[PDB]
């Protein structure tokens, strides 16, 4: 999950 | 009866939350791939969908007490309840004169036959625009809007949560906002808070259509690839 | 001397692969994300690079005997020549006169900040627009371009090639085509084939600095979230 | 390698 875990901050 | 200053900081954070994460010009729309009207459709959607999980992201972090959860436990809620919050956010676009998506210019006036160019099945749009149709003539205020989209976003019972103890506490605190923004501000909503959530019923039949339709699109490469990175983590069945 | 039967098969093969898989027209390139002039040429570029990796598949699907190589030395020489191929078939769009590439309309003419605009740097850049005034002045027969693709392509010095004897003869069979095109129906080009021979050379170098460069883009989910899934398939680093 | 195995047919 590498977008959502950036996308959270 | 009227409601506390901790719920009414709720409901302001909500709206801010709301108008911050969505855009009523619908401006963005142009940066996507354009429609085209054998799936000329997924292209568009992919993005309009792609861009709409990134606002339903922005949107969750302003949702009071989602930061503080795990990171794990905010992705379980997301991945599980986006579709259903784009869902309840396309009401706002959803038009009961032609029952159809009104985003802006002619190009994205969106009628239900577009969704079918997309890899997507009456299956899915029947539904789809009687929840569309049944909504708008709930003539949800603003207050209320925001509320139910946090109630879904903060349902426990997803695959995958942990601290589901502290979900389910969120969750509450959230329905006794409006149960009571309903009872106090809201003239002949002696059935609303029950209606609204008879629609989070629909919004799991109409999550389980979905995720049947995605799974055969997601499974031939040929359309696979026509979606977008986000789309396919936040669709996607990794753990 | 002059070309065997079998050799002039090889040319009007290519020749008809080529014109198969690139449109004069650019018609297709309205059906991209929009170029938008921090990172604003990305989705374009994202988008036209997705669009040409499919047409460097088409086009390795005729060359003749690529299609009889495994699956996966298919995949191998698709992985680290595509770049390559689109580095060469992007010379048909370079123009001498603006120094950019020239697609269709205005919307579509590319100058070297663009590329700035999507992720890259003046190290790949530079060399980039050498590369392509070298190779815009050899003024190339289309026999002589397809033949230099397909050349590029062929390259058994390629990471992961299991078969490499063979495609080291299709390779060297290719070589002897163009070797004797130059001979036979190109006036002066004593020099052309090692002048030729020597743009591979370039294309490694390029390969090298893009990969440093796409990895370093590839990194930031925030980022490779503006890439699509062929691209971070081909570009990527899986086995 | 999902794609490229399709769009090799
Ligand atoms: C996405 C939004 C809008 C319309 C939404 C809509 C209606 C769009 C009408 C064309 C919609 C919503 C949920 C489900 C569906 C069915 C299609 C499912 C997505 C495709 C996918 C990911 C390949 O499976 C359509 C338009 C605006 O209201 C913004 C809002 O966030
Ligand atoms: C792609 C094509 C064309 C132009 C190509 C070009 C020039 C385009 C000028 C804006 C180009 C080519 C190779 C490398 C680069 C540098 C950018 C690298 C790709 C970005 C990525 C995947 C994120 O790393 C640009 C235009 C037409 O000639 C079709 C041709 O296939």
């Amino acid at each position: 999950h590498k977008i959502l875990h950036r996308l959270l901050q | 009866h009227m409601l506390s200053d901790e719920q009414m900081q709720i409901i302001n954070s909500l709206v801010e939350a709301h108008h911050k994460t969505y855009d009523d010009s619908y401006s963005d729309f142009v940066r996507f791939r354009p429609p085209v009207r054998r799936l000329s459709m997924l292209p568009h959607l992919a993005d309009l969908v792609s861009y709409s999980i990134q606002k339903v992201i922005g949107f969750a972090k302003m949702i009071p007490g989602f930061r503080d959860l795990t990171a794990e436990d905010q992705i379980a809620l997301l991945k599980s309840s986006a579709i259903e919050i784009i869902m309840l956010r396309s009401n706002q676009s959803f038009s009961l004169e032609d029952m159809s998506w009104s985003c802006g210019g002619p190009d994205f006036k969106y009628c239900i036959n577009d969704v079918t160019k997309a890899g997507h099945t009456l299956e899915l749009l029947e539904p789809l625009v009687k929840f569309q149709v049944g909504l708008k003539k709930l003539k949800l205020h603003e207050e209320e809007h925001v509320l139910l989209m946090a109630i879904c976003l903060l349902s426990p019972d997803r695959p995958g949560v942990q601290d589901h103890v502290r979900i389910e506490a969120l969750q509450d605190r959230l329905c006794d906002v409006l149960q009571a923004y309903i009872r106090i501000q809201h003239p002949g909503g002696r059935l609303l808070y029950a209606k609204m959530i008879q629609k989070l019923a629909d919004l799991r039949s109409l999550n389980e259509e979905h995720s049947k339709q995605y799974r055969s699109l997601s499974f031939q490469p040929e359309h696979s690839m026509q979606l977008t990175p986000l789309v396919l983590e936040v669709f996607g069945s990794e753990v």
